[PDB]
């Protein structure tokens, strides 16, 4: 089929993956923020 | 029922995808890593860093006591600090 | 005849006897009568039990100075621990009494009628040609009151702890078990929450749904429910058109369309959660407690810097402090 | 195999219940997971052990078995050299090898039905006896192994003993307890407070003579076994399927891992308490002769004090008379151990003997043992949940009995699935009630 | 063209490492008691 | 307390309790590859 | 009070017993076909 | 006349519907448990109460959360441009504007769903007893974080949007309106828990009561997701029960609303009980009982006994959880028992 | 002594890592399972020698 590669459903999944890895990021960086 | 538009399972398969992404998500999480490597968040946040809580005395805790002064009591807390 | 006992093999194990007597059953009536009578009169008139070790006597039934509410059985006394004291081994049934006989003969009773109660939801499965499994179900609960019953003391060593017969020294168990072992932060009770409270989310759901698609049978002035007749043929909704909806209301895949994969969903989901909790009273009943923060988040010079952990203990210490305000000579609550 | 021919994915191994050689190797690569684990844990365990800092404060649990049996420890449990332990750890830790090798050969290369590949090995579930063949083997092979214990005492070094004369040290017992009475006797006393159990067991004589008791019994099943058939009552009463058998060795494991999980927090015996914590009662008993002693040491005449509600901070007496130490430790009067004996009489603790009969050895052991007493958190942060941070540990009586006590419960779920599956498919109708005769609908209404 | 049950694990140990990094942090970190 | 000798392999030696989970871990990679037949 | 011991003691004996037998009078056997 | 271009658009079956009512969800909902992510990983409760509640901080999944305003802030919605912020957002993170924008935010949230569960069902073309069933929520919720504050003295004491911070907020409740005793409530637990078993007890009556219409063990493929026939056997369960515990179902039409009713009825009776305690009309004591402990100083029963664990819980909690009180309880008012 | 000790039991490592990937591929692998006979036969003999070697070395070293 010739499915699109750009939808609505895209804007929605992207909305909570993009924030969320920047997070995972910036929590996994904590790890090591000390004193 | 009705199927409609592109499908994960193949998506994740494509190698399209991770040609696109194994530079995106790193990205993304380095990007992150340095928001609070850099000490960015902190300020952004108004959250103290682990140095900036109480000046060395003042076992008292910086409580706002006030709404409409309320920034300005926030701020002198800060000042306060050294 | 044919020997009675065969005979009265037959009739134990009717399959067409208004209630299932079974051999199950054989004990399960003796004990929970037992069990039931004895509660019925405890609650109503019975002196007050010396539950402590101490002699500050507590009152539960109601023609002592109690209602409903705040009436109870008291647990066995504290002097006599986990030992076994059936009336027998009294010197007069007011010693019995006083010393709150009363709670072991109720308790050893419950758990033991329940327990074959739980047996006997075999019994007749089988002897109805139906899957087994629902008295596996039943298994949370009964280990729930297993827990708190039994396990928990033999633990702490003596029946005097674990929750009484009573609704508000039910909140009593609470209140101080919290303060002890601070469970609200164990990862078993936050699982058991997460069974109560979804199971309750899913029954709703389950029963929400369903009755959104029921098949119109029915006029406009007569009960939806008339549209059903017992044992009728074909199913009474469209399961298809149930999924229909809900697939829509957060999308397709993340929904449902097997009636046996959704029912079994249902009494996984909170067997498996309520199992745990019965784990948790049952594992903290050997002291191994749930998380401890206090003191943590320490500053850069070595101030506290207290997280909503520690308003927590504090709390908790002022449960630890008041409560069995009489019974405590030394400084740690070893017990 | 598949699921369209066999079961269902989350099902796989029961596809495996007709196919003894993969059941062979199924059963042979778990049974190396064991030893793998033993033997694996063993040296991390020891690779962090510090030689002279007790042993219960560096969550151990498999070294301290070890120990008990009578392997570098000496006096008061001294920990004199490691070496048993790595070599202990390690032997397992190679015989995982040999026992993976089985399994994984077992359950691919190797024939997956041991049918033809040898009559002996293969089996019949329903065959009423080729069970009670294999049964028998194991049942000589578990005499075997115990009677492997009354040799490492009677001959090889002997075992730990709490109740040393000396003191607690490792102790050759040369008087194994024989005679049915006191042996047999643990076995019909109450598992209530005070006459306790099985768990009761104060001495390695009995520990021992029960063990010589076993196989001389165990063994002698292995035989009778391996030479006969289930009777007639026995044939009409169980249930003969693979899945069935397996549901009464379920219910088995479940019900000792209770007494199990009871063993480990009550005995002070076969658990020294030198290289495991204090038992529960133990501690809360240990604060009370810890204060009993400060303030008698300090002016108080702890026969004549009355506390709070008019008992006695020290001592009162129990239901039955005898003199105990007071509190809500009241409870644990039950309590007997080494350090404390000694100032029993006959009527119980003694007030002379308390007045001026303690050694130091006593003041500081009960102080030992009052703060480390089975109490922490998940994130084993020592004492009451009000406790504030420092000090983590978790008493191993604790982490053991509770462990226990998850795995012993979900087990005795476990055996009510499969006896209630299979109990149901032998009549057979474990897969639903057949349509076209629904044995309700051919029973009289009950209304 | 790249297999699901290789899509999965690689992931999968992938969260097990993050959840893990995270898991040390409770030691150590500044939410440690020290 | 292990034998300096085989303190090469301190490193080693603390990780080989957790081999055993990998397994039922293993066992998931397995049927993930098989397609869950 | 210690005739009330001896009594009970018959009383759940004659349970325990019924209970013992009961099961061991086969059954298995009672369902719609044991197959 | 273009109304309907966009209707038509809103209302296109894609993988997530969407519908007018997303047009109020979507912005909510998101921007509701986006900004709980960020406060619980970035910004601190240290100028509202006095305490760590981010992970920046150093705070676990268990201790953080975006804990409530400062108590001198009042009912004030904190509107990042109000009086209070005066526009700066960072001021906005220290002063708790992060609450009100979560509970506002997710208010509206409930709202939006809730119309979606209407909306989809409208089309569909089903019953809407699931939007009914979704009104059990939102009194909760609407009654717990909206009510209550408002009826008290600020925003500082409606519960906080984080795990631990809500233990509190039980305890809290224990300990000053001794909730527990509280007949709403019970019926709220008697709901709540109920609702579970009978979520349980059906699922476990179906699964233990099917036909077989398979071959093989894994018997969940033996249900056409077509129509026809029942998949179990309602009349041997009827059968089963009703001789098993005396009462059994025979209704599946009636089964399936009381397992709307229990459980959405119980969380009502909970939230009308909390709409009590916004006013401190609690159900705190009964006055009997008082009257006869005042003169008979052996009375007790378990009713009393709880009470003094309320005194504990007020007299050591209330000085660290509420600040901007300045209490100052000397070591010899501390309520105590012996020895502890 | 050492020396070859240390090495000795390095290789105990080495080989048995070798042979728990090898076994299975092994057995799993019709493709050959001629040639493989022969390889475990190798580790298997090996592996057993290997650790009778570090057993005694042990000695000589604590
Ligand atoms: C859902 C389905 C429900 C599932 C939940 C099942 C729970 C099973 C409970 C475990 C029971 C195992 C029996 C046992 O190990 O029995 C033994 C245990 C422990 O016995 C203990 O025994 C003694 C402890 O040893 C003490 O006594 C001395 C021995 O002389 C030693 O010196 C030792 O050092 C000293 O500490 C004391 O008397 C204790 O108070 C206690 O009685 O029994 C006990 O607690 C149990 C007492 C209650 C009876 C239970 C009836 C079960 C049928
Ligand atoms: C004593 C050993 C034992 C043995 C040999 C068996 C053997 C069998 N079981 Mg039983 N079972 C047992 C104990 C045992 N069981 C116990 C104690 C329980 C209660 C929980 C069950 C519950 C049970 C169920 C519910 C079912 C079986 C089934 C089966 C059969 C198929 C096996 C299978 O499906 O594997 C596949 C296994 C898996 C899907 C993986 C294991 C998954 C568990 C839940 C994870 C636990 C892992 C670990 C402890 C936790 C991780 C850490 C956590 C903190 C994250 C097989 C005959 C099945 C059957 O067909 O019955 C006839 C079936 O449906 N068993
Ligand atoms: C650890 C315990 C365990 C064990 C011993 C077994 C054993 C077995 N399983 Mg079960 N299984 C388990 C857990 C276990 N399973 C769990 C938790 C699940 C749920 C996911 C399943 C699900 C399952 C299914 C769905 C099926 C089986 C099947 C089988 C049998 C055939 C093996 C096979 O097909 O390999 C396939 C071969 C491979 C791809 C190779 C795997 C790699 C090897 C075995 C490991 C090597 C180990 C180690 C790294 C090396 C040591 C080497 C050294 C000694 C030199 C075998 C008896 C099958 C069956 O029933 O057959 C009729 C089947 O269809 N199992
Ligand atoms: C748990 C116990 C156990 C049992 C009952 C069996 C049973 C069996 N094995 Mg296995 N085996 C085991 C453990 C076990 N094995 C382990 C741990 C390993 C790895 C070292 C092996 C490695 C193994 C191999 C390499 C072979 C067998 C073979 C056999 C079968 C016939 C050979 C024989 O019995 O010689 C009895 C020998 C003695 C007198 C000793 C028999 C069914 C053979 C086979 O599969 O043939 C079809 C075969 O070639 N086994
Ligand atoms: C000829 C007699 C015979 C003998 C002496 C043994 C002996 C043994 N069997 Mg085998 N077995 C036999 C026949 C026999 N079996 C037959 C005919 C079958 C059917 C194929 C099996 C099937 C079988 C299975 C399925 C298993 C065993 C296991 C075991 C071992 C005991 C477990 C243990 O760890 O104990 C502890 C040790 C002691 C008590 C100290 C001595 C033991 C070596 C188990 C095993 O592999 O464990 C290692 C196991 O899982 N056996
Ligand atoms: C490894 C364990 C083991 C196992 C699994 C078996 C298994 C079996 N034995 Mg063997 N046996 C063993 C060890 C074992 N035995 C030993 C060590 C000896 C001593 C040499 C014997 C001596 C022996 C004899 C003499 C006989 C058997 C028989 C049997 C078979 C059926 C009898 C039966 O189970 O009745 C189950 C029991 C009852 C119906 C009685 C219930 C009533 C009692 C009094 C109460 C038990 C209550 C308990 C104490 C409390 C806890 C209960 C719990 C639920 C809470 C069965 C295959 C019989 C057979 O068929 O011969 C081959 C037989 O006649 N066995
Ligand atoms: C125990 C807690 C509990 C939770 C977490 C919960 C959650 C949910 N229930 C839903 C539905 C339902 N629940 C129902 C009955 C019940 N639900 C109950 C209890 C709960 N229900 C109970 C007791 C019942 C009575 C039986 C029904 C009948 C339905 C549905 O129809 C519906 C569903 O679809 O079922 C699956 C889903 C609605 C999604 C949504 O509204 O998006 C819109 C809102 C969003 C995304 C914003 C969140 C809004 C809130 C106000 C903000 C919270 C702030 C942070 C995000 C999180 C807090 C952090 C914590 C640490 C405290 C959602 C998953
Ligand atoms: C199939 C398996 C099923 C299993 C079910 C189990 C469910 C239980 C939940 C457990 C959560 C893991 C927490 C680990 C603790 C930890 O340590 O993670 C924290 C972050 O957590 C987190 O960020 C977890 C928060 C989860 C967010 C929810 C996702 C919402 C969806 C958004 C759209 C996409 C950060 O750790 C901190 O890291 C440092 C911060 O300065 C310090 O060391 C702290 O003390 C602390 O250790
Ligand atoms: C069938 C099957 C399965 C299973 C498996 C198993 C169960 C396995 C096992 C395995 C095993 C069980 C293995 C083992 C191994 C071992 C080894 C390989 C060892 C080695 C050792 C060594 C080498 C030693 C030495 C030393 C020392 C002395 C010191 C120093 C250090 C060291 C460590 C080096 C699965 C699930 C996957 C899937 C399906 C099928
Ligand atoms: C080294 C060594 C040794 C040995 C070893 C062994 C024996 C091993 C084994 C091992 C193993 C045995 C391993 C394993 C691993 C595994 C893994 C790593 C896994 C993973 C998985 C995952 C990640 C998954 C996922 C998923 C999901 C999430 C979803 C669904 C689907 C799936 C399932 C896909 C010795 C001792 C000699 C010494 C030296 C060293
Ligand atoms: C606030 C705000 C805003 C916005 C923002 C947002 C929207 C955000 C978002 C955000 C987000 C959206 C985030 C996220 C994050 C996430 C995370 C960080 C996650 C994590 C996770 C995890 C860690 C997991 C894990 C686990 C579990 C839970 C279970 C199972 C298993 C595992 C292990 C996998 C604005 C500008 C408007 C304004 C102002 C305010
Ligand atoms: Mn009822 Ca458990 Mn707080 Mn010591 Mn008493
Ligand atoms: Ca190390
Ligand atoms: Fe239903």
């Amino acid at each position: 089929v010739s499915y699109p590669i750009f939808t609505v459903r895209w804007v929605a999944v992207h909305t909570l993956a993009v924030p969320t890895i920047f997070f995972l990021g910036a929590i996994a960086a904590m790890q090591f923020i000390q004193r | 029922g009705t199927t409609g538009e592109r499908p994960f399972s193949d998506i994740i398969t494509s190698v399209r995808y991770w040609v696109i992404h194994s530079i995106t998500i790193p990205a993304l999480f380095i990007a992150g890593w340095l928001f609070v490597s850099t000490g960015l968040a902190y300020d952004v946040f108004g959250t103290p860093r682990p140095d900036s809580y109480y000046a060395q005395e003042q076992r008292s805790i910086p409580l706002v006591t006030d709404r409409f002064e309320a920034k300005q009591q926030v701020e002198t807390f800060l000042e306060q600090l050294k | 005849s044919a020997n009675l006992w065969e005979r009265f093999c037959n009739w134990v194990t009717s399959t067409d006897n208004r209630l299932y007597v079974g051999w199950f059953g054989v004990i399960m009536i003796p004990t929970l009568l037992a069990a039931t009578i004895c509660f019925v009169i405890a609650f109503i008139a019975a002196p007050p039990v010396d539950i402590d070790g101490i002699r500050e006597p507590v009152s539960g039934s109601l023609l002592y100075g109690n209602n409903i509410i705040t009436g109870a059985v008291v647990p066995s006394s504290n002097a006599i621990g986990l030992h076994f004291y059936p009336i027998w081994e009294a010197a007069s049934l007011d010693e019995w009494l006083y010393n709150g006989g009363p709670y072991q003969l109720i308790i050893f009773h419950f758990l033991l009628g329940a327990s074959c109660y739980m047996g006997r939801q075999w019994e007749l499965s089988y002897r109805l040609g139906m899957r087994p499994w629902i008295c596996v179900a039943y298994s949370a609960p009964l280990a729930s009151a297993f827990a708190v019953f039994l396990i928990y003391p033999i633990g702490q060593g003596s029946f005097s702890d674990g929750m009484p017969l009573g609704i508000s020294g039910t909140f009593n168990f609470m209140i101080v078990f919290q303060a002890e072992h601070n469970i609200l932060m164990h990862p078993f009770h936050q699982l058991g929450v997460a069974g109560v409270f979804g199971g309750a989310l899913f029954c709703a759901m389950h029963g929400s749904l369903v009755t959104s698609s029921l098949i119109r049978e029915t006029t406009e002035t007569e009960s939806a429910n008339y549209g059903y007749k017992f044992g009728q043929e074909e199913e009474t909704y469209n399961i298809v058109a149930a999924h229909g909806y809900f697939g829509r209301l957060i999308f397709q895949y993340a929904s449902f369309n097997n009636s046996r994969s959704l029912h079994f969903f249902l009494a996984a989901w909170p067997v498996v959660g309520v199992w745990f909790t019965a784990l948790g009273i049952s594992t903290m009943a050997f002291n191994l407690n749930g998380f401890n923060f206090n003191h943590s988040v320490i500053d850069a010079k070595g101030n506290v810097i207290n997280t909503w952990a520690d308003i927590i203990n504090r709390a908790n210490l002022g449960m630890e402090v008041m409560h069995e305000r009489n019974a405590h000579n030394f400084p740690l609550d070893l017990a | 195999d598949q699921e369209s021919s066999g079961f269902a994915w989350w099902a796989g191994n029961a596809r495996l219940i007709n196919l003894s050689g993969k059941l062979l190797g199924a059963h042979v690569a778990h049974a190396g997971l064991i030893v793998f684990w033993a033997g694996a844990m063993t040296l991390f365990e020891l690779a962090h052990f510090i030689p002279e800092k007790p042993m219960y404060e560096q969550g151990l649990i498999l070294i301290p078995h070890i120990a008990t049996l009578g392997w570098g420890v000496g006096p008061g449990g001294e920990v004199v050299d490691t070496f048993p332990f790595f070599v202990v750890g390690v032997v397992h830790l190679i015989s995982s090898a040999v026992l993976g090798f089985g399994g994984v050969y077992h359950a691919i290369r190797g024939p997956e039905t041991l049918e033809e590949y040898s009559s002996f090995f293969g089996y019949d579930w329903k065959d009423k006896n080729k069970m009670t063949t294999i049964l028998g083997f194991h049942l000589i092979v578990l005499g075997i192994g115990a009677l492997l214990l009354v040799a490492k005492a009677m001959f090889f070094g002997g075992l730990y003993d709490t109740w040393a004369p000396g003191g607690g040290d490792v102790r050759v017992i040369t008087n194994p307890t024989l005679d049915p009475r006191v042996i047999f006797g643990y076995l019909l006393k109450s598992p209530f407070g005070g006459e306790g159990w099985i768990v009761s067991v104060n001495n390695l004589e009995d520990v021992v003579g029960g063990h010589i008791w076993i196989g001389l019994i165990c063994i002698a099943g292995g035989i009778w076994h391996i030479l006969t058939t289930p009777f007639g009552w026995a044939r009409r009463a169980f249930i003969w399927s693979g899945e069935a058998y397996l549901s009464y060795s379920l219910g088995a494991l479940s019900m000792m891992g209770f007494i199990a999980t009871c063993f480990v927090w009550f005995n002070n015996t076969v658990y020294p308490s030198e290289f495991y914590g204090p038992t529960g009662p133990e501690a809360s008993q240990a604060q009370a002769m810890t204060f009993l002693i400060r303030d008698q040491k300090l002016g108080a005449n702890v026969g004549s004090a009355q506390g709070p509600t008019g008992l006695g901070k020290y001592l009162m007496r129990s239901p039955t008379g005898e003199i105990i130490f007071g509190g809500e430790t009241m409870r644990f009067w039950d309590f007997r151990g080494p350090w404390l004996e000694p100032l029993r009489g006959p009527n119980g603790l003694d007030l002379n003997k308390i007045k001026n009969d303690i050694q130091p050895w006593q003041e500081r052991r009960a102080a030992e043992y009052m703060t480390h007493a089975p109490l922490g958190s998940l994130n084993s942060v020592g004492g009451v949940a009000t406790e504030i941070n420092s000090v983590n540990f978790v008493s191993p009586r604790s982490w053991l009995a509770t462990s226990h006590f998850v795995l012993a419960f979900f087990f005795l779920v476990g055996h009510l699935w499969h006896a209630g599956r299979a109990r149901a498919a032998a009549a057979g109708f474990e897969k639903g009630i057949d349509r076209e005769s629904e044995p309700v609908l051919s029973m009289p209404s009950l209304d | 063209r790249i297999p699901l049950w290789i899509v999965a694990t690689v992931a999968g140990m992938g969260v097990i490492v993050i959840v893990g990094l995270f898991f040390y942090g409770a030691y150590a970190g500044l939410g440690s008691s020290l | 307390k292990l034998p300096e000798a085989y303190a090469i392999f301190d490193p080693l030696v603390d990780v080989l309790p957790v081999i055993p989970v990998l397994f039922l871990a293993l066992a998931f990679v397995w049927q993930a590859a098989v397609g869950f037949r | 009070m210690e005739t009330l011991k001896i009594t009970v003691y018959i009383v759940v004996t004659f349970f325990v017993l019924l209970f013992v037998f009961g099961f061991l009078s086969g059954d298995p056997a009672r369902n719609p076909k044991r197959k | 006349g273009w109304f309907d271009i966009l209707d038509d658009w809103l209302k296109r079956d894609r993988f997530v519907f969407v519908g007018w009512s997303g047009i109020l969800l979507f912005p909510c909902a998101y921007l509701a448990l986006g900004g709980w992510l960020t406060g619980t990983t970035f910004v601190t409760s240290w100028y509202t109460h006095g305490l760590a509640s981010s992970y920046l901080e150093g705070c676990n999944f268990l201790t953080v959360a975006v804990s409530t305003p400062a108590n001198s802030m009042g009912h004030s919605l904190l509107l990042l441009w109000g009086p209070e912020a005066q526009g700066d957002f960072t001021r906005w993170c220290q002063l708790g504007g992060l609450w009100t924008f979560i509970a506002l935010h997710g208010a509206f949230g409930l709202i939006g769903f809730m119309l979606r569960q209407f909306e989809i069902a409208r089309l569909v073309g089903v019953r809407p007893y699931n939007a009914i069933a979704f009104s059990a929520p939102i009194a909760v919720f609407v009654s717990v974080f909206l009510i209550y504050p408002l009826g008290q003295s600020s925003w500082f004491f409606a519960p906080s949007f984080g795990v631990a911070a809500i233990f509190r907020f039980l305890l809290f409740f224990q300990g000053f309106h001794n909730w527990t005793l509280n007949p709403f409530h019970m019926m709220g637990v008697a709901g709540v828990l109920g609702g579970a078993l009978l979520c349980a007890i059906h699922g476990a009556t179906v699964e233990n009561t099917l036909f077989q219409d398979g071959e093989g063990a894994s018997t969940f493929r033996a249900f056409n997701p077509t129509q026809a026939e029942e998949t179990y056997s309602m009349v041997t369960a009827n059968r089963f029960w009703s001789q098993i515990f005396g009462i059994a179902f025979s209704n599946k039409r009636w089964l399936h609303f009381f397992m709307l009713f229990v459980p959405v009825t119980g969380l009502w009776m909970s939230a009308i009980g909390v709409v009590g305690l916004a006013l401190n009309l609690r159900s705190y004591d009964f006055i009997s009982q008082e009257i006869r402990a005042a003169e008979d100083p052996e009375f007790e029963t378990f009713y009393t006994k709880n009470l003094l664990l309320n005194e504990g819980i007020r007299a050591w909690m209330a000085p660290q959880d509420q600040p901007h009180e300045n209490f100052v309880f000397p070591e010899e008012v501390l309520p105590r028992g012996n020895a502890l | 002594m050492t020396i070859l000790f240390q090495l000795a039991l390095a290789a105990l490592v080495i080989l048995s890592f070798v042979m728990v990937i090898g076994v299975p591929v092994a057995y799993a692998s019709p493709q050959d399972w001629d040639r493989s006979k022969q390889l475990i036969f190798l580790g298997s003999g090996l592996w057993i020698a290997l650790v009778l070697v570090v057993g005694v070395l042990n000695f000589f070293v604590v």
